[PDB]
């Protein structure tokens, strides 16, 4: 367990999420676009607390554990790839095959018993609509859909998006994005008034708890997550009072976006339609460390044409990047950012005081507690240890 | 409304068990049987939105399924953290072998005094 | 249980204090001055551990603990006062009262069976002699001349001060202020020359050890404190020697001040008269985390009228801030920041080497750990935990 | 008593080795230059975790623990020597002697009953061949020559040298400096072009495990340590092949160095001729923390009269620091630091996977354990515990 | 020389007596058993009384720190005491108790 | 493809011997009870000796790291071992012990 058994034991419900911190391993994550890896030039980057190494070789992706199995140093320290399929260790110069991570060479003693009897841990990787995704677990992978949101592996669905690190536990990233109150903390962006949205403040629930959510356990694809139906039977609210006085009204703008909000495991959100009504977000809270995550986001937009995605792609770059992607999500940045002090020493899972609204982050918490694939241990990223 | 209840034939109950009443217009109740003797408070426990009537009753005192926090039945006092805020309580009583919840929670009004 | 069980343990006299290192709770403690904190414009802080918002409210002073019910964020990232009564959580608008902290409304859903169900942490606070106090505690505080050291609180003691983030833990603070002993390093200080102040370099104490200090718990207003006597009996020593040989002299001025040194729960000291024959010293060490404190100085001197008080804060600010308040306390900020690391691991505490000095400082120790009126614990910062 | 004791348990060749990470006590270290420190100036350093100051007081070293017996606080942050031997502490005036500790006197109470009964620890102090060497131990020290490398202490031996500290635990850098097959990464150090070196790869070792190496557990002045033998029945690897291609060639110098390279305790390296045919290198990796320590470095030189020495120190500071100390050895700093990480938790002690040059490793891991004189624990730090 | 401190009875099992002298540096008189024994009363760590300690077996523990002592010895049975206690042998003649002038 | 260990009388149950091979890698002779096992000497996860391990029933353990493997399978016991050991073929014939030259 990464967390005190004490708080385990009390989250009957939900306590796998609540161990999860460093995130659920044997699911895809994406990492970084297609476009910022390039042929021959091995990146770096840690995901679920282990450092990586990606490499593009013949135009095809490879995973290889940034960590040398003879003194535990990171081979990017200095990279030194002598032979198209290779890479040497700069220090003792122990060599590893980037397509199955084997030892098949030691330039340092070329008679070593360890050559051909070593291997170096390897990862499936794989490149879907311009995205990089890596499948941080053992064994033969599962298909990438089934750790997608609908609709995003469509052929006509053209993605483009930003990614960055952010400093807050991914679990604080998803809840506030699958999160249907905070919608308030958007009521000053400007995506609101530039582009003329219809935004509430808040909803009133209705109907049964059942009713406010639609769990997703039948999907063919394998697809495990959650659909947030609050606004099917609650009141949207667009004039916020106190005391019975209206002291802030929601948005009464023309365009309707955000009908259909979903979360899938490993950690992606869907928002359908936004931030315009011909058009979808997905966003990913991918796990770096116990503290920080990949904000991967992408907005999809059906494309016929060349000329249709060079269109999209100029106002992406003009409009949707700026205006949407940073000038709303930006917001939810620093907002992930102020939940870290509550949950830092995992005492916010039991305090927390949960009111109507997030009957829909409780559904998600026991999908992920009742679906996910594996919890990510410490021991996964030191070595993995049994007597 | 009506001030008593029907809930259940009070042999309906085991011990130790507890039952959820719900009700039109009104939030739930949760009724529980301690050896031979009935309680009830509000189902919603007051830390969140979690039902206790899905918790687990030792004795007399009914644990959260959300955050491990606590009540006593008899009193709706909390017993455990992190609830702090008491429960609404409900007379409960057996009229014929039927068990009879109040529809109105009892009131520190006209009992006996601190 | 703030520190090792097998440590508390060792120290028999005076366990409660070496566990006090979030400070006591219960008490009132002074956090800033009145004319910091203006109307409608919320203040943040942080005493014993527990982040907290202050704000005047048609000229009347009130705390709220800095942290929304629902997720735990602090609703300072984002002030969100809609109404003069309320302030509402940035986050998804639950919205509470500055007068009891009963979570009036929520923006975001009007009907949630929480409204009216649920209460932020509030605090008592009053001003006093230009200075804000909170009651850091539960229950209703008792008279807050309890916890302030005589006079203080006299109808015509003008009070001014400074106030600062010192980066020590208050006891270092509390200990290195009613410390005998430390006035030798203040023998180079500007205050004693331009001043022409009467400063010794130490002092040999005499009599037995009940005499070196007076420890008051029988006042009518209910303080609890110590009164350092050592130079009623002890050889004031202005003459420094090794091996016999003087190398360092004290001070010969004319001005004789801190005839008497007090200390007085929950931490605040008093040095009368100081740093003038005619004023009187008073300073805070308040508890902010673990490793560090507000240094609250003030320093009192009796002004019959608005002229006086006018001509005392001109003084003030051009001679006693920069001469006493900084000339001559500055030594003490790095000292206490020297103590740290012995310290920082709770071990400082069994081994340090005492001497004679020392007895006021164990006297302290004792009354504080006797008299204190609850120990802050960081559950009173997450949230107190008990099981059935 | 520094490490997880399940850790411990399970390497029972060197567990007192992996246990001292604050280093071993009971054993002279070098910590400065003669230079570095002049008549009544009080210098303040950090060894084996403690905090000590050293003065030079009628062309004699002293050496007192820089942490008053009061409160605690460092003298050195606002040193007075009032008299020529003693030192008074800013805060209450406890004065100490550097001849002995003792506390002589207490300007803020000159009758108190301390005075006298009290002692602040010293630690002898031996000035030679211009270098500092401090016995951070208890009661008599052995003598200086058992704890330094075969002829650091000949009469017509000129040292000269640089000292500095490095961001990573003194057992790394011991290792590192040790590893016969590290010699990969100094590959292309000006040294080796400039001064036209012979330098292999590496070595496809030869013979059996004995005779890898030469343990010395007894010397005439009870030195303990190893020298390393992989050249002895070794072949030298000067063509690296990866799948039988060349992809790297090792030096063709002219120049033959490093004959016989050997490691001793407390961590001391002696690198026999180098970098030059005509001197020998002797380096200690001293602790300063768990995470830091002195690369003490030092060229030595048989010198007869004071024209070659002066010759010797020209050549120094023109040649040999900057394309030896620096040129060389500065792969060996991030060399070091690489392998932080991995070790950090303490389970790199663990997980690593050795191969047959690490027989050198080995032998010198299971000769410290066997040999030290005394593990430094944080108690020592603190203040000894027992109850 | 030898002082006259009390009467045997005077002083009940596993407790401690102060015996302060006149220009001198006050003692502490040990009673374990039947046994009496004597060192220096103040702690060797600092200013602490050991007399107002806990007497464990023939182990005299400090109430500041928890230094401790063995009152036949003198020497330190647990940290942070490192500096030897002063002894001085005690003499029972006649249900009287006697302490020794000097150490030894 | 046979060579000479040793009698069987000169192994106590639950002892390890090692057998070091001209021109060859060394190895590891164990007596679990009354059968013998026979694998490399050398630890898969390094250059450890398995012969100056410790044998638990049938489980050797390594003395480097504490990995540890099942010496009549070979397969890895405890980590940080993850490499199969080499197995060979053990005969006891006329009370003598032998190993087979290569491994199975
Ligand atoms: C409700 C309404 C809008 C959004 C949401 C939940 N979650 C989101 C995440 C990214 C962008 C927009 C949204
Ligand atoms: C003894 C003598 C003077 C002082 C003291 C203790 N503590 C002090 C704190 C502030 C100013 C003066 C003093
Ligand atoms: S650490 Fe990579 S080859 Fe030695
Ligand atoms: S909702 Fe019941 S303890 Fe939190
Ligand atoms: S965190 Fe304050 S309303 Fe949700
Ligand atoms: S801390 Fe050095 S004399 Fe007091
Ligand atoms: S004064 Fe006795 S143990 Fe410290
Ligand atoms: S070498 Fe055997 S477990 Fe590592
Ligand atoms: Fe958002
Ligand atoms: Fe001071
Ligand atoms: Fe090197």
């Amino acid at each position: 367990a990464n967390v005190d058994e004490a708080i385990l034991k009390r989250v009957k419900g939900w306590a796998p999420y609540v161990d999860a911190k460093l995130g659920f391993r044997n699911h895809w994550y994406p990492v970084m676009f297609s476009k910022e890896i390039n042929e021959g030039e091995p990146k770096t980057l840690k995901l679920l607390g282990e450092n990586l190494l990606v490499n593009r070789i013949d135009g095809k992706l490879y995973c290889l554990k940034d960590r040398c199995l003879h003194r535990g140093v990171q081979l990017s320290v200095k990279v030194e790839c002598k032979t198209k399929s290779t890479i040497t260790c700069w220090y003792h110069a122990w060599t590893y095959r980037w397509e199955d991570g084997v030892l098949c060479d030691i330039l340092t003693n070329p008679t070593s018993a360890q050559i051909g009897r070593q291997k170096l841990k390897t990862y499936p990787v794989q490149e879907a609509k311009g995205c990089v995704f890596i499948y941080l677990g053992d064994g033969d992978p599962p298909p990438l859909a089934r750790d997608t949101p609908p609709n995003f592996l469509d052929d006509d669905m053209e993605i483009l998006g930003k990614n960055q690190i952010i400093k807050s536990n991914w679990r604080l990233a998803v809840e506030n994005g699958f999160d249907p109150s905070h919608i308030y903390i958007h009521k000053d962006s400007i995506l609101v008034k530039d582009n003329d949205l219809a935004l509430p403040l808040g909803f009133a629930p209705g109907g049964d708890r059942k009713q406010q959510t639609r769990v997703v356990d039948d999907d063919v694809v394998g697809r495990k997550g959650v659909y947030d139906l609050i606004g099917e039977h609650g009141v949207p609210v667009f004039e916020g009072t106190i005391g019975g006085e209206v002291v802030r009204e929601g948005a009464y703008g023309e365009k309707i976006v955000a009908n259909d909000v979903s979360i899938w495991l490993p950690g992606v959100l869907k928002v359908n339609p936004f931030p315009n009504p011909d058009m979808m977000q997905f966003e990913w809270y991918v796990p770096i460390d116990e503290n920080t995550h990949y904000y991967f986001q992408t907005l999809g937009k059906p494309c016929a044409n060349d000329e249709e995605r060079k269109k999209y792609e100029q106002e992406f770059e003009s409009k949707w990047k700026p205006m949407a992607l940073e000038g709303f999500n930006n917001d939810d940045i620093w907002a992930r950012e102020a939940m870290v002090d509550f949950y830092a020493d995992d005492k916010g899972w039991v305090n927390e005081i949960l009111f109507e609204s997030d009957e829909a982050i409780v559904a998600w918490r026991k999908l992920a507690s009742e679906h996910n694939q594996g919890i990510q241990t410490q021991a996964h990223v030191s070595g993995l240890e049994h007597h | 409304n009506q001030i008593w209840l029907k809930v259940c034939a009070a042999s309906d109950m085991q011990p130790g068990t507890i039952r959820r009443v719900n009700r039109v217009g009104a939030a739930p109740l949760a009724v529980y049987r301690v050896g031979d003797q009935f309680y009830a408070t509000e189902d919603t426990c007051t830390h969140g939105i979690a039902s206790l009537s899905e918790g687990t009753l030792d004795g007399d005192v009914i644990e959260c399924p959300f955050h491990g926090g606590a009540f006593n039945v008899c009193t709706g006092m909390p017993a455990s953290s992190p609830c702090t805020v008491p429960l609404g309580v409900f007379e409960v009583e057996v009229k014929e072998g039927e068990v009879y919840v109040a529809g109105e929670k009892k009131l520190e009004h006209h009992h006996h005094h601190h």
